[PDB]
């Protein structure tokens, strides 16, 4: 419902350089070119073709550096669409066909949809991402030592609400209790600096006890 | 301006001029549009970030010193020690050369908050909040992105750190 | 003898006839709500301490915008924000928002022959 | 209403446009030449007894003298005053480094002749202006005394 | 976006060797940027299977 409120400058320089441009070529005929007319009817009626001649190359000379003028500049700006095309077609692959890694590549935060929409000359990609809000401090540690033997997180961070330790994946609170399923152990706890000691859980202990 | 360097102050040169038409202004227009592009360029590289970081005075960024790509807090300019390098290493005709929308300092403004917030938030400023993580913590992750287990990173700590340090 | 391009610094005429005048590259001295820009002397717009956020460029920092009366003004490049920084301290979201944004990109332009 | 009219628009968007290049326009006019007293003139290069034939034609060096051309160019007599280079109501504005004056007698419709990059027995065989020649040349009726 | 901003995947796009960090440093016209990477050393030759 934002996207009703809600870049098209950059598409519209397309629309806007087009017609500039034409409108340009076709004032071009106006100009005299140092001729004795900007119409070619005028320098036939007016003169016979000796004297004729003369005028009608300054007109040619004129006009036809116009309109290579004109040809120079759509063959350069032809590569400057060439370039957005291909982006576009690398967008459509990598942000609708797939989801993309790529930082920033699909919009600001992490990518997660693009749904493509047609415009003018151009297409139009409405980027869904996941942007983190809501961010809360936490006391964090690299590793865990228990029992002399230092655990790290399999998949996230270590988190403290100041008087117990969680891990936590990365991009999103959800405090779980450190095991030896959420952790994995390399080494003695000497070697690794900034560690904490904490309780790790293992499953099997309570359940072989239960027995 | 396309009058003053193809005649200079001549009343019967400028309007001979005015017979050939608009290619004086086609050429007024397209460096016109050179020019803006170079700010837009200018800003699409350095103004990824909305919001300029700072870092904190204790640089306790786990043995890693980044003292030479960092700000210069000696210097009015606050370029850091490599830009410093780089930036030393590296008329009446109608010409004109028109100063840049950013100046230098704004760039060091940015780039400075791109690093800071690289060294104190990982990618995290880039994709959304400035999460803060400890350096330490933040290596040791993009550890784990190339396939090195987190572990490899705080039992070498030191050396790690030697190494990007001498590499600097 | 001095001579330089004369720009004028203009809202849109649906919003206001006033517009200011920047004469690129000459000092005010030789000109004839003066302001000596490094971009050149600017002529009708007020100079702020306030830095706003970049309506129109004029350059070497300095933009102008209508706020009524065109203000001229040294643009600011964002907030400030230490992260608070700690080697025992990570941040992490407990929400989250779906944003959707939009990026349009040009594909062609119109087939012309002559 | 320079933006309007440097847009070809009633109406202007939000920008800054470049719709003018100023310029501080001079103030007066200054004029410099030598201080140079002598006016001796190209008199007895025109009025001499008799001039030199063609194929050895009379040179002489008018320099350090001051030379109002247009007490020339306004003698009825020049039946011929074709200048090339420069132009006859401006000579009095110039001054040159030196003014060579040559001067000797041909039949009338040989003068035609004489121009630069023409080519024939003048031309070919006694006198030849170069081809970038600055300079005027001054032909008139001598029947009644040569 | 991609070697600043983020960590890249992308072989070769942010330096030789796996790509860990890179920091942007401002130069005339220009940008450097420091890319951080990590390249593998002391081979040692083992059986697999
Ligand atoms: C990380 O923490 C700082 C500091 O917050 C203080 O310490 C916390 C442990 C907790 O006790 C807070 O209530 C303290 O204020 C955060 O900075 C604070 O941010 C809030 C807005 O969320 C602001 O109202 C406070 O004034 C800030 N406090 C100070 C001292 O500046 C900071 O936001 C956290 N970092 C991140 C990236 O979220
Ligand atoms: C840190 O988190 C733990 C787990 O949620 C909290 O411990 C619980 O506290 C409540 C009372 O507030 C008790 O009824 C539960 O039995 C506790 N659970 C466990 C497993 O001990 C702890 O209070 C939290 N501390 C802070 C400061 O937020
Ligand atoms: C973390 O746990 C280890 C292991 O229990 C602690 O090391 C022991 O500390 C006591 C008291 O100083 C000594 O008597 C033992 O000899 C230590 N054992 C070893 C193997 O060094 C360590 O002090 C704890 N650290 C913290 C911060 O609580
Ligand atoms: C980071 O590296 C720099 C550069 O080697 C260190 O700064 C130098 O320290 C010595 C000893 O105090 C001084 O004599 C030099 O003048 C310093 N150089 C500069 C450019 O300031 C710095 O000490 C290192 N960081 C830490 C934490 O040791
Ligand atoms: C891995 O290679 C590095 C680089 O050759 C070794 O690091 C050096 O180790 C010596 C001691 O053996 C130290 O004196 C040096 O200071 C270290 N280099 C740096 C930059 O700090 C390291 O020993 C090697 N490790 C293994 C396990 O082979
Ligand atoms: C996560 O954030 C969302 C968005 O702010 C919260 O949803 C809103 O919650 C308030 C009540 O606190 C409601 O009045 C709004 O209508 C909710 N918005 C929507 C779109 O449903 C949500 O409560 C937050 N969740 C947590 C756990 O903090
Ligand atoms: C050659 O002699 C004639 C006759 O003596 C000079 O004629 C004068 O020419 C000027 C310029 O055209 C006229 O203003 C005078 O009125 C003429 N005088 C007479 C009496 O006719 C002529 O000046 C001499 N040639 C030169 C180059 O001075
Ligand atoms: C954090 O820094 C303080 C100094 O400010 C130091 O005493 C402490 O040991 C450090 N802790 C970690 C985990 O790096
Ligand atoms: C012109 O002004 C009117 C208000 O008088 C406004 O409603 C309209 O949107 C404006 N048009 C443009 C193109 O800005
Ligand atoms: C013009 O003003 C600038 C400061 O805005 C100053 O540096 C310069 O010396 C002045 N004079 C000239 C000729 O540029
Ligand atoms: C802008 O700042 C200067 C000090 O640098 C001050 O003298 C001036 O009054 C300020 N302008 C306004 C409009 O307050």
């Amino acid at each position: 419902g934002k996207i009703q409120d809600s870049a098209l400058g950059k598409l519209q320089n397309v629309v806007n350089q087009n017609a500039q441009a034409l409108n340009t070529l076709v004032k071009q005929l106006s100009s005299n070119f140092g001729a004795i007319s900007s119409v070619l009817n005028d320098i036939l009626s007016r003169l016979d073709k000796v004297e004729a001649e003369v005028q009608i190359d300054r007109l040619i000379t004129g006009r036809l550096q116009s309109l290579q003028t004109y040809v120079t500049q759509q063959l350069i700006r032809a590569a400057e669409i060439r370039a957005s095309a291909n982006l576009a077609a690398t967008k459509m692959s990598e942000c609708v066909l797939g989801q993309s890694k790529r930082v920033d590549f699909c919009g600001k935060g992490y990518h997660l949809m693009s749904f493509p929409q047609s415009a003018p000359h151009g297409v139009v990609f409405l980027h869904v991402t996941y942007v983190p809000a809501q961010e809360k401090n936490f006391t964090t540690a690299p590793a865990i030592c228990h029992d002399g033997k230092a655990h790290f997180p399999r998949e996230g961070v270590f988190v403290s609400n100041g008087t117990h330790w969680f891990v936590t994946q990365r991009n999103f609170y959800e405090p779980q209790i450190i095991t030896t399923d959420n952790t994995f152990v390399s080494g003695n706890c000497d070697v690794v600096i900034g560690i904490v000691n904490n309780t790790v859980y293992d499953p099997l202990q309570p359940e072989l006890d239960s027995f | 301006d396309c009058t003053m360097y193809i005649c200079g102050d001549s009343t019967e040169c400028s309007n001979l001029l005015l017979q050939y038409g608009s290619f004086c202004t086609q050429l007024n227009r397209a460096l016109t549009g050179i020019a803006v592009e170079q700010d837009k360029n200018t800003q699409e590289v350095f103004a990824q970030v909305k919001q300029i970081y700072k870092t904190p005075p204790i640089k306790d960024f786990g043995g890693f010193n980044f003292s030479q790509i960092l700000p210069d807090p000696s210097k009015p300019s606050k370029r850091s020690f490599i830009e410093d390098l780089l930036f030393n290493k590296v008329k009446f005709n109608g010409l004109t050369v028109l100063p840049p929308l950013l100046t230098d300092e704004m760039i060091a403004q940015y780039t400075s908050a791109l690093l800071a917030g690289t060294i104190t938030s990982g990618w995290t400023f880039g994709a959304g909040a400035a999460l803060q993580i400890p350096f330490a913590m933040q290596m040791a992750y993009r550890f784990n992105g190339i396939g090195v287990t987190q572990n490899v990173l705080y039992e070498n700590q030191k050396l790690i750190a030697n190494q990007f340090n001498s590499a600097i | 003898c001095s001579f330089g391009g004369v720009s004028v610094i203009t809202p849109g005429t649906n919003t206001s006839n006033q517009v200011a005048v920047l004469y690129q590259g000459v000092n005010c001295t030789e000109v004839p709500n003066v302001f000596q820009t490094r971009a050149g002397c600017l002529i009708g717009a007020e100079h702020v301490n306030n830095s706003y956020e970049c309506d129109i460029p004029i350059g070497a920092g300095i933009c102008a915008s209508y706020q009524q009366s065109i203000i001229a003004y040294t643009m600011s490049l964002g907030a400030e924000n230490s992260v608070a920084y700690s080697n025992n301290s990570i941040a992490i979201p407990t929400n989250f928002t779906i944003s959707v944004t939009t990026e349009i990109l040009p594909v062609s332009m119109t087939k012309t022959s002559v | 209403s320079e933006t309007k009219c440097t847009l070809k628009s009633f109406t202007v968007e939000k920008g800054i446009y470049q719709t003018s290049n100023f310029r501080v326009q001079p103030t007066e006019s200054i004029v410099r030449f030598p201080n140079i007293t002598n006016l001796c003139p190209f008199g007895e290069v025109f009025n001499a007894t008799r001039f030199a034939s063609v194929y050895a034609w009379n040179r002489k060096r008018i320099s350090n003298c001051v030379a109002d051309y247009s007490v020339l160019y306004n003698s009825a007599s020049f039946s011929t005053f074709k200048c090339y280079g420069v132009s006859p109501t401006k000579l009095n504005d110039l001054c040159f480094t030196n003014v060579y004056a040559d001067s000797f007698v041909i039949r009338g419709d040989e003068v035609r002749q004489i121009a630069p990059g023409q080519t024939g027995k003048i031309a070919d065989y006694n006198y030849k202006l170069p081809d970038d020649f600055t300079g005027c040349v001054i032909a008139w009726n001598s029947n009644n005394l040569d």
